[PDB]
């Protein structure tokens, strides 16, 4: 009765420590006839002969559990891989002791690998625990390493799924490149200042240099990294006040080997309690079959609970990782690594030392430096947003109304419609009218500046499917909203169901419905049954990728018109007005007050009598944001007085 | 409906509570072949194997075509890339076509591409790792992905009939499905108890 | 929705299909005691013991008020007549009153009213069976039907409270049902995990 245990080990002193741990494992574990034998191998510079030596030693040895504890002296990459693959061929368990790569967490590669150390991805758990201490909710994730950092990003999005509060922006790039300053500018432009990095040494030193070039060590900035960033040459160029994580006894090798041998020993003494016990044979002689109680012994190792340990209480999770590991939380007090906190698995306790921040005093960084400037996008709506080219040099002609009130114009930026069809300049331009003056009143109410720009292409924005993999995307003003290019859509935006699922809406400032523009012979709205089956004499359509398209796509009895007007959709409303003025159409489907304004302009343009889809123009907004309550309250304050009536007296009520 | 996982080898006490909430027709099951027999036996013991219901599994359980236990429901839909029309000879012919296409196309850029390692004892710019994307031999679009898979791979959609065997049903276009039978029958006889 | 029937002592295999047909709120249950325990344990396992899912059972399910068994949801509506107000002493006093009233009112019709059976070993017209259709003692309408029932008994509607007891809610008149709570009390914790 013997049990063979293999060990892949570095030194010669820890070989004696492994033999001493085998001797101590046979001390108090009963007078049973079982014994424990020790087998140790050393390094080779190339990994092929490492796997060759391991298989030639351990096929002849018939071991049960293999301990692998490679310290990376020449290279920090994938040295415990071959022993893991070799024993995972025969499904023999490998206990990794010094490696921490998250590629070992995926058991689709390593079928029979466990480890008594926690990987870097569970550091993200601590980073989630960094959010509950200071009540932080918006973070900026910068992942450098694409090898294992996607697993840490997935773990962070999994742990933030319980709060249902996503990160503000996640960024991924390639290790090795240096010029990553545009990523830093994208991290700059957002209101949050919490920066979370997981990287190797060299890319961390690169982004430390590039952040020192860009004032990112000042006040408000919060830097939160792991173990690989507080060492090497990255520690030489680390910004002061940084918060890092460190493994308590993570390189203490002797006690770690002893605790692993105790784990293996109690697993063996539990394995002898059961029957149907086999041995992994000499696999080099024609043995392609796996060891039959492989998953059984693996299930023993996964559910192996322990209360003994020199480092502490060791326990495996559902993925074979070290649970409830104590961490040190380190601060960099002017190029001095200072321990400022301890991490049990459920809670953080700081010590008597104070957490000196990267900025000025010891006050906590409320990392929401909210912007007084808001990116505003709108479309050229003729009764609402007049867009007109500048007079002399980027300036607007000061035009007066009928009462001598100066028209409050703004310097927006207007690109042309066809960028390859003509030399496209993207010149600034003048914006005024209804919604522009509403925005000027809103900026008059609350102290915030603004930058009005326009949409790249004249579409509101629809749920449009992209060609590869049939994936849904958004375009137009909503496509520029969700891409971060916009912050607040003040525009004639139609409220419906599909938009409010993704973005938020204020209370509507305009109440109107859909109606029909004709040339005057009665039509009498949508309830004319002859338009239900149209022909070449009923030529009518709507704006391409408008809200009318979605509203007619939902209602199934309006499908036939939806299968007609899809052949004649136009890019903008004014093109349809000019087409129906020359009698190239017969009707048009659009909102109420715009067509009433066009009827006030041109007497031949006639709106119909019926009315449907009584909805409201409101302000298109972002997600959870501090511009939800007071914007709606300011619109409602504009509704309770006669200011909306005065804006109607400017353009809506105004006849000609 | 909800996404139901497990914890351990089932006691049939609390995982049964997770299984009793299922009342919809189609069930996607993702588990190993050693687990799928027990899970489908628990589903059959709880009445989850009606002809109104449907069971679609990936290639994780559909391994050996010969090894079919009695607990597989007659009406199981699986997907595997094992094609009986393309044997091993056509596959190694396609592999040699990919290798010769990469060798003949990479030769047009730089000449001395093959540089093998000298020996396995005692330890490159132009590699085919970033050249394998644009390959087309004998009309077959055998292009590769960044994760190492195939862009247009050969899939096979099989069913389990009442004859307790696998029938090749669904073949594949460049992107979409081509069904041999647009009529989907009941496949009602799981056993005689229906 | 139509009446759900059970076949035999259930394996929780085929009757579960019948129980999954239920999408309504209130379910009426008419079975014996241990069958009610098994069906309510199944509905706990099926999640049919919710806030919207009400269960109204007769006195044949309950049996007695001094013994309240396990696996009853706290809010189980029962209709019985085992009341402490209509106590057992009052029960046997009313029974003696009915018997003496029948014997006295039949004594005015016929003289030799005591006519009993001799013995159980060794092997009638003026009987009390055809006489007490309309009998009344102490002003209580304790008349007897042809099928052996009280015409106007004391129907008591009880619920199971939050402390595993049966609280008296409703009493029943000759025509109306005198209730205590017009608004239905919730009894939110029918079980633990709700
Ligand atoms: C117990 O382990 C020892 C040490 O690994 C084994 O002794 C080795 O046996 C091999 C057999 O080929 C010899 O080549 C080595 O010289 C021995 N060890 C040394 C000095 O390196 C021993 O065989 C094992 N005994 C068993 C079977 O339990
Ligand atoms: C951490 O490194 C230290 C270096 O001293 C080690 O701890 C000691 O190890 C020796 C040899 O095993 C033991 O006799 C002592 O009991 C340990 N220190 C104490 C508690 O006095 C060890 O390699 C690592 N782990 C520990 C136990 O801290
Ligand atoms: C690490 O472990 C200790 C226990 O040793 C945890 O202390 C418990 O924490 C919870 C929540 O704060 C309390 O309700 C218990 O009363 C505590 N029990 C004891 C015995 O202390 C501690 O929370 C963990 N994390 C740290 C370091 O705070
Ligand atoms: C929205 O407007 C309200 C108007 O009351 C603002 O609330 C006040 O602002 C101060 C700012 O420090 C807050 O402390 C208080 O909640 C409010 N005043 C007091 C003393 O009651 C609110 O800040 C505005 N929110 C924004 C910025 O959109
Ligand atoms: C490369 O380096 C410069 C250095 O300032 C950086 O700003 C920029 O992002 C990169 N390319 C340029 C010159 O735009
Ligand atoms: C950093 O801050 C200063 C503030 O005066 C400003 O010149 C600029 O934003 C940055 N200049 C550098 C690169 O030091
Ligand atoms: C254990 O071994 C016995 C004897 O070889 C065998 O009969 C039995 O099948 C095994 N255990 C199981 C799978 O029940
Ligand atoms: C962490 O440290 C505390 C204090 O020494 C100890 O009680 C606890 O068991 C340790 N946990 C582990 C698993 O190291
Ligand atoms: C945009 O529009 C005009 C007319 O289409 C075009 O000539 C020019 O490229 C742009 N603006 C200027 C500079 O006129
Ligand atoms: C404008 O901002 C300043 C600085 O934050 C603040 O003092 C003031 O109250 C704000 N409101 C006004 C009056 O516009
Ligand atoms: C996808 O196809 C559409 C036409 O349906 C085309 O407009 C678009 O350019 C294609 N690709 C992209 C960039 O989505
Ligand atoms: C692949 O090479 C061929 C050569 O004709 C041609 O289709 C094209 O240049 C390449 N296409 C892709 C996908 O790179
Ligand atoms: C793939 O598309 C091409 C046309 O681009 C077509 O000739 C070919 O038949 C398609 N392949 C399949 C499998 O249908
Ligand atoms: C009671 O019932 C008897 C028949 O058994 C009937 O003759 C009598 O009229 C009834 N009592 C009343 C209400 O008078
Ligand atoms: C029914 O009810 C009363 C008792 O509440 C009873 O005395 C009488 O027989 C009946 N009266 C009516 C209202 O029918």
């Amino acid at each position: 009765k013997i049990v063979n245990i293999g060990a892949v080990l570095s030194t010669r002193k820890h070989e004696q420590m492994f033999r001493e741990a085998v001797n101590q494992a046979n001390k108090r574990h009963g007078s049973w006839k079982i014994q424990l034998n020790a087998t140790s191998v050393t390094h080779k510079p190339n990994a092929i002969q490492m796997a060759l030596s391991v298989c030639e030693d351990l096929i002849s040895s018939q071991v049960y559990a293999i301990l692998v504890s490679h310290p990376p002296t020449p290279n920090d990459h994938f040295t415990p891989t071959p022993v893991s693959y070799t024993a995972g061929f025969y499904r023999i368990p490998v206990l990794g002791l010094t490696t921490r790569m998250s590629i070992y967490s995926d058991k689709s590669i390593h079928l029979s690998f466990l480890r008594t150390v926690p990987p870097y991805s569970h550091q993200s758990s601590v980073w989630f625990e960094m959010m509950r201490v200071y009540n932080w909710n918006h973070i900026i994730l910068l992942v450098s390493d694409d090898h294992e950092g996607r697993a840490a990003q997935k773990r962070l999005e999994t742990l933030l799924e319980e709060r249902e509060s996503k990160a503000e922006k996640v960024l991924q790039f390639d290790p090795g490149t240096k010029n990553v300053t545009a990523l830093l500018m994208e991290a700059r432009e957002l209101e949050a200042r919490v920066i979370i990095l997981s990287a190797s040494e060299d890319d961390a030193a690169t982004v430390y240099r590039a952040a020192a070039m860009l004032n990112m060590t000042g006040s408000g900035y919060v830097w939160l990294v792991g173990e690989r960033e507080i060492s090497g040459n990255a520690l030489r160029y680390a910004p002061d006040g940084i918060i890092g994580l460190q493994l308590i006894n993570g390189k203490n090798e002797s006690a770690h080997i002893s605790d692993a041998v105790g784990v293996v020993a109690q697993a063996v003494h539990e394995l002898l309690e059961k029957e149907n016990i086999t041995d992994p044979p000499r696999g080099c002689v024609g043995n392609t079959n796996i060891w039959k109680t492989g998953p059984l012994f693996k299930r023993v190792l996964m559910s192996s609970k322990y209360a003994d340990g020199v480092t502490g209480r060791v326990e495996f999770n559902e993925d074979g990782d070290r649970k409830f590991a104590n961490y040190s939380i380190m601060n960099l007090q002017n190029r001095k690594l200072v321990q400022v906190g301890i991490y049990n698995g459920t809670h953080v306790i700081p010590n008597d030392r104070k957490i000196i921040w990267p900025g000025g005093e010891t006050e906590k960084p409320r990392g929401y430096q909210m912007s007084t400037r808001l990116k505003i996008v709108t479309i050229h709506q003729e009764p609402f947003v007049y867009v007109k080219p500048t007079m002399s040099d980027g300036t607007c002609k000061e035009e007066f109304t009928v009462n001598g009130d100066p028209v409050k114009k703004v310097i927006c930026t207007g690109p042309n419609d066809t960028s390859p069809g003509s030399p496209r300049h993207t010149v600034p331009q003048c914006c005024y009218g209804f919604c522009i003056d509403l925005l000027i009143k809103l900026a008059r109410t609350m102290n915030f500046t603004y930058e009005v720009h326009l949409v790249a292409d004249g579409k509101f924005g629809t749920q449009e499917r992209v060609n590869n993999s049939n994936k849904k995307e958004w375009n137009g003003m909503m496509g520029e909203l969700l891409s971060g290019q916009a912050d607040m859509i003040v525009a004639p935006l139609t409220i419906n169901n599909e938009r409010a699922q993704y973005i938020e809406f204020s209370k509507p400032f305009k109440y109107q419905g859909l109606t029909i523009l004709v040339k005057k012979e009665r039509i009498t709205g949508i309830n004319d049954p002859r338009l239900r089956n149209p022909s070449d004499k009923f030529i009518y359509a709507t704006v391409k990728q408008s809200s009318v398209d979605i509203y007619f796509r939902r209602q199934v009895e309006l499908s036939t018109m939806y299968r007609h007007m899809e052949k004649h959709n136009y890019e903008s409303a004014a093109e349809a007005i000019q087409a129906v003025r020359d009698n190239k159409l017969h009707a048009f489907i659009w909102d109420s007050a715009v067509l009433e304004f066009e009827a006030s302009q041109k007497c031949d343009l006639v709106t119909t009598g019926e009315l449907f889809f009584r909805s409201g123009f409101g302000i298109g907004m972002r997600k959870d944001s501090p511009w939800k309550q007071n914007v709606s309250l300011s619109i409602l304050k504009s509704h309770e007085n006669g200011f909306m009536e005065d804006l109607d007296k400017t353009w809506v009520r105004y006849q000609e | 409906q909800n996404v139901i996982t497990l914890d351990t080898s089932f006691e049939d006490a609390k995982t049964q509570v997770q299984l009793k909430k299922i009342h919809s027709s189609v069930i996607l099951l993702y588990c190993s072949k050693d687990e799928a027999v027990l899970i489908l036996s628990e589903a059959r013991s709880l009445g989850l194997t009606g002809y109104d219901f449907f069971w679609i599994v990936p290639s994780l359980v559909s391994g050996n075509t010969e090894l079919i236990p009695k607990e597989f429901p007659s009406g199981l839909i699986s997907v595997s890339y094992d094609d009986w029309d393309y044997s091993l000879e056509a596959r190694v012919r396609d592999g040699l076509g990919i290798l010769t296409t990469a060798a003949s196309s990479m030769l047009e850029k730089f000449s001395y591409i093959p540089e093998a390692k000298a020996s396995c004892y005692g330890q490159p710019l132009h590699t085919l790792h970033q050249f394998m994307v644009n390959v087309t031999w004998d009309g077959k679009d055998l292009s590769f992905t960044e994760e190492g898979y195939q862009v247009h791979p050969r899939l096979v959609v099989i069913v389990l009939n009442k004859d307790r065997e696998w029938e090749k049903v669904g073949k594949w276009e460049n992107q979409t499905l081509s069904l041999r039978h647009a009529v989907w029958p009941r496949y009602k006889s799981f056993s005689d108890c229906e």
